[PDB]
């Protein structure tokens, strides 16, 4: 009985400390009770810090955090102290601005110290909870309940008189900022890092995940809920709309803007370069850029959604029986091989297809579908576009959406370039030491802001694309490409997905800058497609089909971007690329040749030797070879697997898939890749009234491709009946007959 | 031990619901149609929200004619056709408007502070239905019924939001929702624990609501020749309990619902209990399920002291 | 181990302190404590109800000294803890997750006269 | 080569039946009935040259109703459906569905044939049901025999009592608990085609299914205790009672105490002996599933 | 106690009279692709004959699951591979 | 579009004074 005795004495001591911090001053008679500090209360703040140090850190326990959380130290002690300090300092600043050296604080240093210690406890207690492997069983047991207590913390921070603690935190930051750059000690810049970390804790708190034990078999009741919410906390309090509202009301956005825009001239950038990027990522991990531009209007889209629902409901009730359930109708169908098969239904009486769909659906044997089990959640990472569903939408309001649009616009127009340059300065030396979290957030920050500036420049001509021009430096090229390559070779798949998104948006930015101006563009397209990266982008779709839907959609968008940026050089032929030479490329140099090159391009001979070596590995690639390398059967397998989810996707992704199917089936002219039966079943499902809408623009090119596909199919089967077997099975590899199977000789 | 993680971000959203939410919250914050004094921008629902903020209420009275005037009747038709689908979105829009305007109104209102259970009442429907006119094709729809209450039930507590504790590792699962039967969670959220049954209810932590079941029949004016009167059960919850007394001509506006046989769903401690219904369910096993037509009324009117000077002059016009 | 009775519902024995499964359980005579228990059906007084309406019934628990204090027909003022418990019969016959209400009486005062 | 469909155990084609009734309802004018009812000597030709059913079906799309009153003696009139009349005396539950699908297809063909500017959504949303009457001689409740099981009969009687409206499911509405996928399945003979998992490949979580009761779509069922009329009873015994199940629009078409001639199929269902057991008693409950009320 | 093996799609099952010889005998007779019909009717006519062939061959599995197990057997069984090259060799010999 | 820190201090003090 040592464990529960230690737990109850620890809870008793935290209860005594929480009573010893302060009181609401019920002795004074004010209609709101003003919070009064207790006697010897700064020592209590140091005791909470000492308890969180000695127990929570080295001993690998989280009992102190819940012992604090159940006694409401953050809710009832730290926040009233910080808000009282904020209100008193604001009133004193007003009275000192009107008349200086009148009505001072009695003990301002004490109040500043206890405010700083309260902010330290806010950062230390709202830290993001990650539970990796080999951790203690106490943390594994306590993780979900501590995530719920952190959700209560985020709601209480954002909701207490619209978040005056954010104003307290920025006041603690401008205590540092008012000091000159030369007179600032590193402790003051560490206080600035504390404030930026507090804002990243406020943004970064998200609802937890529901973990189940799979040792026992799942019963017949199954999962009834996956809700992981505290009682008073709803999904609206946690959501980003309240974050944007509380940040705009308390001028957090102007604080972040004025530290981002003067990061190099005013602040020591190495202290706050990483928490600033973490803050930007924690805004932009769950925001889609297409939904931020909306292009009675809510009722307009509502009326269109009810028309779509009415058409789908009509197509559903076509299959629904007109009579009741007990009105028994039995139908015996025969094949031309004489047999009797019985189905039970009323709608299935008249049409053959509903009856055959009944006969397919009456079976109770289901094949195994193996699952990856979503191992991304095992790593310590937030929910983002790599984890959310493709159909997930963030529902910004008018004012919150306008404030977020203004903040992101001023961020890009002020200091996206300086922040990106500072981060790619820092990470290019810390590349081999960063864990997956910084790689994922760097690639997502880069890709999100590049995509948002691309979309803003496409929508409006007032914005300049050169505001993300520092995305196009060689250092960011090297960093993104090396991150993607190191993610692939170590078989890390989250960073591979983030780098795939970043490379797709990098190619989109290069294509936009090339279409704008027709130069350094040939240099950078030679730089990205150098080394073995064409083979990397070629074999990324071959391994796509095993992983999740978002990985496969990124494979779609990356391969579409690769083929679009490489089809621009089909006639221009400018495809000189640094390649990796394998066997001996040694050449006996000639110093006369070296000196005449020195006269030619005005070079020193050491870097001319470098140029002479680098000219030997230069090769040229064929775009037809790039297409024919992309036409492997697992690429078609993963694209057919992506087209299976055609209900969830929008028009753009299936437009990309059918554009690549036009590339396979019309241009490249080998057609046996698409002569498989899963595509035929999927095309029947898409062209049915239950599938794609007739008013949607997707069904037009789906129908056109299916018409041309069945025309070539009937041509191939009329010329050769043996392909009646070939639709069932994967294509054949024997060289004596495989040419006739693939091309028809 | 082996554990599988389930995320809340994987859940498919039904975008028509949040567009209904946007339309409803814009209807609240932008109605502004009143003829009091001169023709002015009034926003009477915002004034009603400040009326709650003054007087500490929890229910809203919304006229359906206002919904028909706002957005060509389309929003009113979307609410009336599928009320049951959009009711969480209606509550979310009301919570967003209250958060925008009256931030202290979200709490119950002193250490105990719970989320306020806002109840939405839609009155003044264009038509009224009889009990004889009730069909099962229009369940989950906004209907108004005139009738006479025979008897009323005790004001009893429903288990609205439930919290349970695991008996093995004392893990807490809260916000379990009971639709029609008392349900317990299945999977313990602690990945180390493998508990499936034996969950203990937390009476204090769980949130309860008032319940009343009033039984109504059609009025003697609409009773035809030689017929026994047909009956209907009407559920009053929240503020509307004890509003309707038995024997009064009264109009209930609200939701037509269908209730299953609770004993056939396998309730704990109850043996399974004549018309043949539906079957083939896992919770049913081999048993069948029967259904009854009931009503979930959100607003009630009835169409069938203070002996001091100061309170009488305060109550006077 | 000995568990205190709340006089509303029986103590649910999910497992044992040594074996994690259900088994045969019977009462030991090592430590037994008995207390008085009596239910009364506290109907609302007919002069208190609105005229012509129906009365309301709540079962009231009487424990220890409170047994045999009340009489049938005696009008009382019961000061007691208003608790609720789950029963399956109300959920069975009502169709909604409804909980029964039980008043555990702390004290009974005789309402003698008009007071 | 074409896999045609046959009504179970009958050797009767779907396509022959659904073309015979279609060309019947296109090409039945009332003068052929006037030939074959021996009312040639009292013909009024100006009511007889026009199409008897096409005018009625053009009236149904204008009035808004979707129920066609039909008399089966015209199946004796027009030759191609003559054997189909015997189908109405032999296999009602199949051919009645064939007629109502043919009626809905005839509304579709009448809208798209004359190029009338009418929206297809309002035509395809409403459910059309056929209501056959006057199919044959009126049968007695005493003379009913187990040879009449799965046959279509007429009865004459009076209503003793009328139950309130009974909900019957038409589409079951299911929801996933881990991904909120809302799908719909079809009820067939009272058993729910319950999925073991979602149709979505992304979660595919087993045993996550939940039934949302109030979001399912329903239909009406009312049971009427029909009593034999006192004019045709034997003198020795009381009038007997039978269960008389009306559905959809025909619910509350029968009042209390009125004399009705009712048309419906005569079916027998097994009654369940125990509530939680599958054991069925040998005695069967007989009810008339109603297709028309006169 | 080994009582029964659960049946799967095997090499003897495809090489029966009811199987791929049925496909070579009757697929060109049954399958008709016409430009006058729309693509839904053409694709459903492609699916229909193969669905009846699947429900005559291996009725235990659903049709998409039947195509998946045909893919697995075509990747696995060598007798099916030499039959598939024998069909192609016999048609190019003529 | 450079954002000045002294402008942020001035805006902080002014919105402390009247908040608009
Ligand atoms: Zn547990
Ligand atoms: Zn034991
Ligand atoms: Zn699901």
């Amino acid at each position: 009985n040592a464990a529960d005795f230690s737990l109850t004495v620890l809870r008793a001591r935290i209860a005594l400390l929480a009573t010893a911090i302060g009181g609401p001053d019920y002795t004074s008679q004010i209609d709101p009770p003003p919070y009064k500090l207790g006697d010897d209360c700064l020592a209590c703040l140091k005791d909470l810090k000492r308890w969180f140090k000695l127990v929570d850190d080295q001993q690998k326990r989280w009992d102190v955090a819940m012992a604090v959380a159940e006694y409401r130290i953050l809710t009832d002690d730290l926040l009233p102290i910080l808000i009282d300090w904020e209100n008193k300092c604001s009133l004193a600043a007003k009275l000192a601005k009107n008349n200086p050296d009148h009505e001072e604080f009695r003990n301002k240093a004490y109040y500043d110290k206890i405010a700083l210690n309260c902010l330290q406890l806010l950062v230390l207690m709202t830290w993001p909870l990650i539970v990796t492997e080999q951790s203690s069983s106490n943390q594994i047991t306590l993780y979900g309940e501590l995530k719920k207590h952190q959700l209560v913390y985020k709601k209480t921070i954002l909701s207490m008189e619209s978040g005056k603690v954010l104003r307290a935190a920025i006041r603690l930051a401008l205590d540092v900022i008012k000091i000159d750059r030369l007179s600032r000690t590193p402790r003051d810049n560490m206080v600035l890092k504390l404030v930026l970390n507090f804002f990243r804790n406020v943004i970064a708190i998200e609802p937890g995940e529901f973990t189940i034990n799979t040792k026992k078999s799942m019963p017949k009741k199954g999962i009834t809920s996956i809700d992981t919410l505290p009682p008073n906390v709803s999904m609206d309090d946690i959501s980003l709309n309240t974050v944007i509202s509380s940040f705009h009301k308390n001028k957090v956005f102007g604080f972040l803007l004025t530290l981002t825009s003067s990061l190099s001239k005013e602040f020591d950038q190495d202290f706050i370069n990483i928490p600033l990027l973490e803050i930007m990522f924690y805004f932009t991990k769950d925001v889609n850029q297409e939904l931020l531009f909306p292009r009675t209007s809510a009722g307009f889209e509502l009326s269109k959604l009810l028309q779509k629902e009415h058409q789908m409901r009509k197509n559903v009730i076509k299959h629904t029986s007109a009579r009741h359930s007990r009105f028994g109708g039995l139908l015996s169908i025969q094949t031309p091989d004489k047999t009797r098969l019985t189905v039970s239904g009323s709608q299935a009486l008249v049409d053959e297809k509903i009856a055959l769909q009944k006969l397919d659906d009456s079976k109770k044997w289901n094949k195994r579908i193996i699952k990856k089990h979503q191992s991304v959640a095992a790593e310590g990472l937030p929910n983002s576009l790599l984890n959310s569903q493709t159909g997930k939408a963030i529902f910004f309001t008018e004012s919150n959406g306008k404030h977020f649009k203004e903040f992101i616009n001023n961020f890009i127009d002020s200091g996206f370039n300086i922040l990106l340059h500072s981060v790619t300065n820092y990470f290019t030396t810390e590349q081999d030491r960063m864990v997956t979290l910084e790689q994922v957030e760097y690639l997502l920050f880069f890709a999100w802001f590049v995509k948002y500036q691309l979309l803003r420049s496409k929508i409006d001509n007032s914005a300049d694309i050169k505001q993300v021009s520092e995305a196009l430096k060689e250092v960011t090229f090297i960093l993104v490409s090396s991150l993607l390559r190191s993610a692939y070779d170590l078989k890390n798949w989250t960073v591979t997905h983030a780098g795939m998104i970043a490379f797709n948006e990098l190619l989109n930015l290069v294509s936009r800058t090339k279409a704008a101006q027709e130069t350094d563009i040939e240099f950078i397209v030679s730089r990205l497609f150098s080394d073995e990266r064409i083979q990397l982008l070629s074999n990324l779709p071959k391994i796509g089909s095993k992983y999740s839907l978002q990985f496969m959609k990124s494979c779609i968008e990356l391969t579409h971007s690769v083929l679009k940026v490489l089809e621009q050089y089909s006639d221009d032929k400018t495809l000189v690329i640094e390649g990796k030479s394998r066997r001996q490329k040694k050449f006996n140099i000639s110093e006369g040749d070296i000196t005449k090159l020195i006269e030619e391009e005005n070079v020193d001979r050491d870097e001319a030797l470098d140029i002479l070596t680098s000219s030997l590995r230069s090769i040229e690639v064929n775009f037809q070879k790039v297409q024919a390398n992309y036409m492997t059967e697992p690429v078609i397998e993963t694209y057919i697997n992506f087209l299976e989810r055609f209900r969830e996707l929008e028009d753009d992704s299936i437009k990309k898939v059918f554009s690549f199917f036009h590339r396979v089936f019309v241009q490249a002219k080998e057609q046996a890749l698409l002569f498989r039966f899963d595509l035929i079943i999927l095309l029947r499902e898409m062209l049915s009234p239950d599938g794609l809408d007739r008013m949607s623009r997707s069904r037009k090119y789906v129908s056109q491709f299916s018409d041309y596909f069945l025309a070539r199919l009937k041509k191939r089967l009329k010329k050769s009946p043996a392909w009646f077997v070939g639709l069932l099975f994967p294509p054949l590899h024997n060289s004596e007959v495989g040419f006739y199977q693939r091309y028809g000789e | 031990f082996k554990s599988r993680a389930l995320n809340h971000v994987k859940k498919v959203d039904d975008v028509t619901g949040e567009k209904v939410r946007e339309a409803f919250e814009q209807f609240l914050e932008d109605f502004s149609v009143q003829s009091t004094d001169t023709g002015e921008v009034e926003k009477v629902y915002r004034a009603q929200i400040e009326f709650m903020k003054i007087y500490d209420l929890n229910t809203i009275y919304i006229d359906y004619q206002h919904l028909s005037m706002r957005e060509n009747g389309a929003l009113a038709m979307a609410i009336s056709e599928q009320y049951y689908r959009f009711l969480p979105f209606l509550q979310k829009g009301l919570r967003r408007v209250v958060r925008k305007y009256a931030p202290e109104l979200l709490n119950t209102s002193s250490p105990e502070q719970t989320e306020r259970v806002f109840q939405i009442s839609f009155f003044n429907l264009p038509t009224v239905h009889r009990i004889r006119d009730i069909r099962s094709e229009k369940i989950g729809s906004l209907l108004s019924i005139s009738g006479t209450v025979t008897r009323t039930s005790e004001v009893r507590p429903e288990l609205y939001k439930a919290s349970f504790t695991c008996d093995m590792c004392r893990a807490i699962v809260d916000n379990v929702e009971q639709s029609f039967k008392y349900t317990e969670p299945t999977f313990c959220p602690n990945p180390s624990c493998e508990n499936r049954a034996f969950w203990t209810l937390n009476v204090t932590r769980s949130r309860f609501l008032d319940w009343q079941k009033v039984r109504i029949q059609e009025n003697a004016n609409e009773i035809p020749t030689g017929s026994m009167p047909r009956t209907l059960d009407v559920i009053l919850r929240g503020d509307s309990v004890e509003r309707a007394k038995p024997g009064d001509r009264c109009k209930f506006t609200g939701v037509e619902i269908v209730v299953p046989d609770v004993t056939q769903l396998g309730l704990p401690g109850v043996k399974p209990s004549l018309n043949s219904g539906v079957t083939g369910l896992r919770s049913l096993g081999v048993r069948d399920l029967t259904y009854k037509i009931s009503f979930l009324a959100c607003h009630v009117i009835s169409i069938g002291n203070e002996r001091d000077q100061e309170v009488f002059l305060n109550s006077l016009s | 181990g000995p568990f205190f009775q709340d006089s509303n519902e029986e103590i649910r024995i999910s497992f044992c302190t040594n074996c994690k499964s259900k088994g045969p359980f019977r009462v030991n005579g090592e430590k037994t404590v008995y207390r008085n228990y009596q239910r009364v059906t506290l109907q609302e007084a007919p002069g208190t109800v609105p005229p012509g309406r129906l009365p309301r019934h709540r079962e009231v628990i009487l424990l220890a000294d409170l047994v045999d204090v009340s009489k049938p027909g005696e009008e009382v003022e019961v000061t007691g803890i208003y608790k609720n418990n789950y029963d399956g019969n109300l959920n069975a016959k009502n169709g909604f997750p409804v909980f029964a209400t039980i008043i555990e009486a702390n004290s009974i005062k005789r309402r003698e006269g008009n007071t | 080569s074409e896999p045609l469909r046959i009504i179970w155990g009958t050797n009767v084609s779907i396509q022959e039946c659904t073309t015979n009734f279609r060309n019947f309802l296109m090409s039945f004018k009332y003068k052929f009935r006037k030939i074959l009812d021996e009312r040639e000597e009292f013909i009024n030709n100006t009511t007889d040259e026009e199409l008897y059913y096409i005018k009625q079906l053009n009236e149904m799309r204008e009035l808004g109703t979707s129920n066609l009153n039909l008399d089966a003696r015209n199946l004796l009139a027009y030759k191609q459906t003559e054997d189909l009349y015997h189908q109405l005396l032999n296999y009602p539950q199949e051919v009645i569905s064939i007629m109502d699908q043919t009626i809905k297809d005839c509304m579709v063909s009448l809208i798209v044939d004359n190029n009338l500017d009418y929206d297809l959504d309002e035509i395809e949303t409403k459910f059309y049901k056929v209501r056959p009457y006057n199919v044959g001689s009126c049968k007695g409740m005493r003379e009913l025999n187990p040879n009449d099981i799965d046959k279509l009969i007429n009865l004459k009687g009076l209503v003793l009592r009328s139950t309130p409206v009974i909900p019957d499911m038409k589409v079951a509405f299911f929801k996933c608990n881990v991904c909120d996928h809302t799908m719909a399945v079809e009820i067939d003979r009272g058993v729910i085609q319950e999925p073991a998992r979602c149709e979505r490949i992304d979660c595919n979580e087993p045993n996550s299914m939940s039934l949302i009761h109030n979001r399912c779509s329903f239909a009406d069922k009312q049971v009427i205790k029909l009593q034999e009329t006192p004019d045709f009873v034997p003198d020795g015994q009381t009038p007997h009672s039978i269960s008389l199940c009306v559905y959809d629009e025909l619910v509350d078409s029968c009042r209390a105490g009125d004399r009705i001639e009712v048309t419906g199929t005569f079916r027998s269902i097994p009654i369940r002996a125990n509530s939680r057991q599958r054991v069925l008693k040998s005695l069967y409950k007989t009810y008339v599933d109603v297709v028309h009320v006169k | 106690r080994k009582r029964r093996p659960q049946v799967k799609l095997t090499a003897e099952k495809l090489l029966s009279d009811k199987g791929l010889p049925y496909v070579l005998k009757n697929a060109h007779k049954r399958i008709r692709i016409s430009s006058k019909k729309n693509s839904y009717d053409n694709l459903s006519n492609i699916i229909q004959f193969y669905q009846l062939w699947a429900h005559e061959l291996f009725p235990k599995a659903k049709f998409k699951d039947f195509m998946k197990i045909c893919q697995t057997v075509g990747k696995t069984d060598p007798v099916l591979r030499e039959y598939r090259v024998s069909l192609f060799r016999d048609e190019m010999g003529m | 579009k450079f954002f000045s820190k002294e402008s942020f201090l001035a805006d902080f003090d002014d919105s402390s004074s009247n908040e608009d």
